[PDB]
């Protein structure tokens, strides 16, 4: 499975890019695409969205009437046409798959991204702090808190887990609350009551510290959170 | 002796039409897509045909009503729209056969039960619609004391729009149900011409067609050609016009009594279905 | 030949003979015991409120 | 102001 | 809308499988089915081959028409359990093979089969395309042996244009509802380009009659 | 000699008879007596699965109780959320010709088999995001029908060619063959410890097997024709099958003989699917006069009919919450009763 892009670079402000999103490995016609940006020092900040088969064009709404995003499943690419570029936009945009079937695993890779940078309501949700300190082998706990209820009328609470190793894209751990994902340690649990959620790791190790990141899914405007950056 | 038909088309077209329902409504299974168009059909037409005896009774008394004026509204209502939704339904089966005899494929995909039901529907409104100038214009006149289930005379605006809604309800119909049917017996007519030892069957189904449409245009032709020249007539300005009126009124229902026994002696599906 | 098919099945009959059976009315009265336990459970007998039905539109 | 034959004439 | 993102993904999803969906089953509507049945071998082999371990699917063209030719007879089991399963196939192509009335006698297991198979209850609607393989080895045959050994009631001769006719007659009495199905015998031997074609014209016919049914036409 | 064989084998037969006749004492009907029926229930049509564009052949449900998969005539099976009426999966197959599916207990995997003879594993939950079928099992020489996932890595499948067969996904090789029927095996059933599994056979005959040792341990017989179905009792020790005669029977496993006679004289169709309640209780039991019926399996009456089909009800399973029934006919629709 492989997401590799291509773009990025320095753009005048006002200038335009056109980033591409090679898939590769898995039905790419039948997966939902997602973008997602990271300012250099800053969290994840949601972009926009192409559902499967053309169809659903939602963006944000600091990119609403720019940033149109398409398709190609022929081919196997997935495109974000960049319109009048600010000093704001400076991100590092990451092709995020995604597929919504019942039972299904939304976020489940993210590509390696493509570095972007350009020269000078919704729900909300805060994490802890900017970083938490713990040492290695021992379970520390990982608090995210939202403002408006993730839990919806049909029991599933759209809570997302992400962890993000230094210099690595984020890799899904709880794709919904108290929900485990493919690929990840057992070690790794996530729990909520619905407004405030807690995600317990169970005896880190090494590989574990990186930056980690809360985000709902039941309002599309999705939100992350301020990370917390993991002592290691 | 037209009333002595009038109770005779009355009698077989409501035993015909009830025996058609009850087994094409009573008969399991899948229903197909013309089962449709031929319940609807069938049940305008038993209304069509309900209203009748009372219409008996009074041209037996040389034409003379005996009910209420309630009944002599409602009755010419009831008529007036069914017999706009019986050519209507006679157009959407015609174009329905049409589609699937020559455009089999193609179709296909332009046909559903809930699009039939749909259709179906909307022709029913309309010829509702359709109905209201009648029942507008009906009304129960005193003569001599007698009561007479007449007309408002005729104005030269209602002139236009008979016109009008005779032309586009049943001339458009008939270019169409004409059209349709020569097209399907072109067709099954070119299949025969291959010939071979088979292809012989493909006769009986050259006479459904002919038979429909001899039977829709005897039934409705003279009466309605003969109204479109009374219209013309009264806009651009008749003993013998005004007697085609009371000699091809009585004709007009045959179309809707003959379809019963059509489907009974010369179809498949319906016919095991009335079987049961 | 169909010697050796005769000798399976009679095998066969006879390990199936010699298994031990249980009189029928206890394993009735077991049959009983098991719906009548599992009665209040079974969401098909008893009609499941809508509230925590979720099949109801 | 005629009475038709059990049809919508004229 | 009273639904959350996923869900409306979800449906969105559904929608897609839904479209894809009609359109296989509108492609497989329109091709035609055809199904094979042979008495032992009698004429299968060499049909699909003019024509061109569970069963055997054979896809051909012919004047811009998709046949698919459902081969059975490696099953060997109960056909009752899996005869329904055809329901609905737009023709049966039932070969015999005319060289078999002095080899009980195959032919009359052959008439056994097609009785079976026309007065089914299934195969009621469907025609049957009925196949006479192998003329020339039957000339060979009825020149070098009587066909009043197969048939004791026989008041033919030695000529072949009457067995032949004699045989096909046969073949159409075994069957009980002459209105609602119709047979379409030929006559055919190896090496014989015909087989096809009439395989073609006879499928038109079904279809034309079937679509003339379904509008109440016949 | 065979004829010495065989009068031993009858007498042999005649003793296990006996030793069934001597072994019961009082009917089912006889105790269940005592108790109040559970009455009327009338279920109605919660969900109505539209999208197959074909005859339907099989269905079974998942071990979440929202999932369910089913198999048409059409090539293309179909995994389904009831909770909703989207389709989560649909995904076709290599030969039309689909008699049965079934969902694996963890939902990781479907099977399905038909006139093809090959049991066809596909793996649902994969990195690639379709639906790739995972090593398709070959050996059968009969028509398969009514395959079940004994876990994740060993399914049971039955063929009309007398056998019924125990894989290995990984190594697809039919480790145990279970031969004894003389007809072709329409059904089988697991029992819920998962050790042993009934099949029935159009010999009109049942055998109960053992999954681990590869023998016949018991056969049961009454049917007169074809049997078409075959259910565990949800506590294992009984089972209920369905066959074309127009009767269902409810068998025992610690006993060997019959319990009940599901039967009505009004209904001449014979059963395709039959299927239980959570506490047993209730027996569905889909019938070929185009719809299902519901008896009250302590008692012998019909509790309820379910509404009739368009067309003879091919496949019928129960939730394991046993919060809601599904059928699935001879049209192209699915319906959830509640």
């Amino acid at each position: 499975v492989q997401l590799v892009e291509s773009g990025g670079g320095l753009v005048q402000p006002g200038g335009s890019r056109k980033l591409s999103c090679s898939a590769s490995g898995f039905a790419f016609s039948s997966f939902g695409m997602h973008w997602v940006r990271q300012a250099p020092e800053k969290g994840l900040e949601w972009v926009a969205y192409i559902s499967s088969g053309s169809g659903t064009i939602y963006y944000a709404d600091t990119v609403k009437g720019r940033f149109t995003i398409s398709r190609d499943d022929p081919k196997n690419t997935l495109f974000l046409q960049m319109t009048s570029l600010r000093s704001e936009d400076t991100a590092m945009y990451y092709c995020v798959r995604s597929i919504y079937y019942y039972g299904s695993s939304p976020f489940d890779f993210w590509g390696q991204g493509t570095t972007l940078t350009v020269s000078s309501s919704d729900i909300v949700m805060t994490q802890a702090t900017s970083s938490v300190p713990v040492t290695p082998g021992e379970s520390v706990s990982i608090s995210c808190r939202s403002s408006k209820s993730l839990l919806h009328s049909n029991g599933n609470t759209y809570l997302y887990w992400f962890l993000q190793r230094p210099g690595q894209s984020p890799q899904l751990l709880i794709y919904r609350m108290s929900n485990l994902a493919s690929g990840v340690p057992d070690r790794f649990s996530g729990s909520g009551s619905g407004t405030a959620f807690t995600l317990t790791i169970s005896r880190l190790e090494a590989e574990d510290v990186g930056v980690y990141y809360c985000m709902q899914h039941l309002e599309y405007p999705l939100t992350f959170g301020a990370g917390t950056k993991l002592e290691l | 002796f037209l009333p002595v038909f009038y109770t005779a088309v009355f009698l077989t077209g409501v035993l015909g039409n009830l025996v058609l329902m009850g087994a094409l409504h009573f008969k399991p299974g899948s229903r197909r897509l013309i089962d449709i168009f031929i319940i609807n059909l069938a049940a305008s037409d038993f209304i069509f045909l309900v209203t009748l005896p009372l219409w008996v009774d009074k041209e037996a008394s040389l034409g003379l009503w005996r009910t209420g004026s309630f009944l002599c509204k409602g009755s010419s209502y009831m008529i007036s729209v069914n017999m706009h939704c019986s050519v209507l339904l006679l157009t959407c089966m015609s174009v329905d056969r049409y589609l699937a005899i020559v455009w089999p494929v193609v179709s296909r995909k332009f046909r559903r039960t809930d699009c039939a039901y749909v259709v179906c529907a909307s022709i029913w409104f309309i010829s509702c619609l359709l109905g209201l100038p009648t029942l507008l214009s009906r009304e129960l006149t005193l003569i001599d004391d007698k009561p007479y289930c007449a007309e408002k005379k005729a104005t030269p605006i209602k002139l236009i729009w008979s016109l009008v809604a005779l032309i586009f309800t049943f001339f458009v119909p008939l270019l169409s149900i004409v059209t349709c049917y020569c097209c399907i017996a072109r067709k099954l007519c070119a299949h025969y011409q291959q010939s071979g030892k088979h292809n012989k069957k493909l006769k009986k189904s050259i006479k459904i067609i002919f038979i429909v449409v001899a039977a829709f245009l005897v039934s409705w032709l003279p009466f309605n050609t003969f109204k479109f020249l009374a219209i013309v007539s009264g806009l651009r300005q008749s003993a013998i016009l005004q007697l085609g009126m009371e000699v091809s009124g009585p004709l007009a229902f045959a179309n809707s009594c003959v379809n019963p026994f059509i489907y009974y002696i010369f179809d498949s599906y319906i016919r095991r279905a009335i079987v049961h | 030949a169909s010697i050796a098919q005769a000798r399976k099945l009679v095998e066969q009959l006879k390990m199936e003979a010699n298994i031990d059976r249980i009189k029928v009315s206890k394993a009735a009265a077991d049959l009983m015991a098991y719906c009548e336990a599992h009665a209040k459970e079974d969401p098909l007998l008893t009609p499941v409120p809508a509230s925590e039905n979720p099949f109801r539109e | 102001w005629v009475v038709p034959g059990a049809l919508p004439q004229v | 809308c009273t639904l959350s993102a996923e869900d409306k993904a979800a449906v969105e999803r559904s929608k897609m499988i839904d479209r894809n969906l009609r359109e296989d089953g509108e492609k497989a509507a329109r091709e035609v089915k055809l199904l094979l049945l042979g008495a032992g071998e009698s004429g299968k082999n060499t049909i699909v081959k003019q024509m061109k371990t569970g069963i055997v699917e054979t896809h051909f063209t012919f004047k811009d028409l998709h046949f698919k030719m459902f081969d059975v007879g490696a099953q060997r089991s109960e056909r009752k359990k899996w005869i329904h399963c055809f329901e609905g196939v737009t023709a049966i192509i039932f070969c015999v093979a005319l060289s078999d009335y002095d080899l009980m006698n195959r032919m009359h297991e052959s008439m056994k089969l097609f009785d079976s198979i026309c007065n089914n209850k299934w195969f009621t609607d469907t025609s049957i395309i009925l196949f006479l393989n192998k003329k020339d080895l039957f000339e060979e045959k009825i020149k070098k042996s009587p066909l009043t050994i197969c048939y004791p009631e026989y008041a033919g001769s030695n000529t072949y244009e009457e067995a032949a006719a004699y045989i096909q007659c046969q073949f159409e009495d075994l069957n009980k509802r002459k209105d609602t199905k119709e047979i379409y015998t030929h006559f055919t031997c190896s090496t014989d380009t015909k087989n096809v074609q009439f395989v073609f014209d006879a499928v038109t016919d079904v279809l034309i009659k079937n679509n003339l049914k379904d509008c109440g036409l016949f | 000699e065979l004829d010495q064989l065989r009068q031993e084998a009858e007498q042999l037969k005649n003793q296990i008879r006996d030793a069934r006749k001597a072994c019961a004492d009082a009917t089912l009907s006889q105790i269940t007596n005592n108790i109040d029926p559970v009455g009327r229930i009338q279920m109605r049509t919660r969900r109505t699965l539209r999208g197959h564009l074909a005859k339907i052949y099989a269905m079974h449900w998942g071990t979440d109780s929202r999932l369910l998969v089913s198999a048409s005539q059409d090539g293309k099976l179909i995994i389904w959320d009831s909770y909703t009426t989207n389709k989560v999966h649909a995904i076709p197959l290599r030969s039309s010709w689909v008699m049965t599916c079934a969902y694996a207990p963890s939902g990781n995997y479907v099977a399905c088999g038909g006139l093809d003879n090959i049991c066809s594993i596909y793996n649902l939950k994969t990195r690639e995001g379709n639906v790739r079928v995972s090593r398709e099992l070959a050996g059968h020489t009969g028509y398969l029908s009514c395959c079940r996932f004994l876990d994740d890595n060993q399914i049971v499948t039955s063929s009309g060619d007398t056998t019924c067969a125990l894989w290995d996904i990984e190594t697809g090789q039919q480790t145990t063959t279970f031969t004894g029927h003389t007809g072709d095996v329409m059904s089988l059933s697991l029992a819920p410890d998962t050790r042993l599994f009934v099949s029935g056979a159009c010999d009109a005959s049942a055998k109960l097997w053992d999954v681990r040792e590869g023998m016949c341990r018991q056969t049961f017989t009454g049917h007169e024709s074809d049997i078409n179905a075959i259910c565990f009792f949800p506590n294992g020790n009984a089972f209920a099958t369905g066959s074309d005669d127009a009767t269902c029977r409810l068998f025992d496993l610690r006993a060997d003989q019959e319990l009940m006679t599901y039967s009505h004289d009004n209904i001449i169709c014979g059963i395709t699917s039959v299927s239980f309640s959570k506490s047993g209780r209730l027996l569905l039991a889909g019938y070929d006069d185009f719809n299902c019926n519901v008896w009250d399996a302590l008692k012998a009456d019909r509790a309820g009919v379910l509404a009739g089909h368009d067309n003879r009800v091919s496949c019928l399973g129960v939730t394991d919450d046993g919060m809601a029934v599904a059928t699935g006919s001879w049209d192209s629709f699915l319906k959830i009763w509640n």
